[PDB]
């Protein structure tokens, strides 16, 4: 009888834990997949916010067989949207995390087929949400991307926008801003 | 909470009354839909 709201894309949730007994990639735990409004809601809501995830966690939404790393073949000639946070309170944080999900999964951009995915880090010093994209060299969709982002979420004066190619930070285990909004 | 039969579509957006439109929610649209 409930005719639920299926998304343009199929987007996956995973969960990062910091496990030093394992490479990189064996800490990413695939959660689940949706493809409608409904779904994301039944996963969203019954899952820890960002900001009562371990130290250390991530939270990482990709398109379906977008995986949630650099040597994926949608990621390699991609970069990110970094928006480091100023410390702010755990609801500012859940809330920013949530309203880029909603960015995502509600195909928001323009150049919404360049999006690949988004990673909130949770740690100690500072958070970091950041959008992946898939190719950096697309300086239209990049600063299109960046410029609906920061509209799309309240403008900070505290907290910018710094995009940094995969490329780039992949080499430097520091890292250079290709564009800053 | 809200109800599906007073959700609101815009033009060209896909509803239970048009498959063919685009799936693209704006933010509130999302929200609303949250509470089944
Ligand atoms: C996103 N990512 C992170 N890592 C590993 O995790 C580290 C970065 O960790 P991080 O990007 O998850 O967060 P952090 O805030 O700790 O980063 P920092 O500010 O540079 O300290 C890298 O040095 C890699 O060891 C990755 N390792 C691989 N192989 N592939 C990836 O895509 C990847």
């Amino acid at each position: 009888p409930h005719m639920k709201h299926p998304l343009m894309n199929v987007w996956t949730l995973w969960y990062l834990e910091n496990d030093r007994s394992k490479s990189w990639e064996d800490m990413q735990n695939e959660i689940t997949s949706f493809d409608t409004v409904e779904d994301f809601w039944s996963l969203y809501n019954h899952i820890k916010p960002p900001s009562e995830i371990k130290l250390g966690s991530d939270y990482s939404l990709f398109k379906k067989n977008i995986r949630p790393m650099w040597e994926d073949a949608a990621n390699k000639q991609g970069g990110r949207w970094v928006i480091t946070l100023n410390k702010s309170s755990k609801t500012d944080l859940d809330n920013l995390w949530l309203d880029v999900l909603l960015c995502l999964i509600g195909e928001a951009f323009d150049h919404s087929d360049q999006i690949c995915g988004a990673v909130i880090n949770i740690r100690g010093k500072s958070n970091k949400i950041s959008i992946w994209t898939a190719d950096g060299n697309n300086e239209e969709a990049a600063l299109e991307i960046g410029h609906k982002l920061r509209d799309a979420l309240r403008l900070g004066r505290n907290n910018s926008l710094q995009y940094q190619l995969h490329k780039d930070t992949m080499v430097k285990q520091n890292v250079k801003s290709i564009y800053t909004l | 909470g809200p109800h599906m039969s007073i959700i609101n579509y815009n033009e060209g957006q896909w509803s239970p009354n048009n498959p063919s439109g685009k799936k693209q929610y704006d933010r509130e649209q999302l929200l609303q839909l949250r509470e089944v």
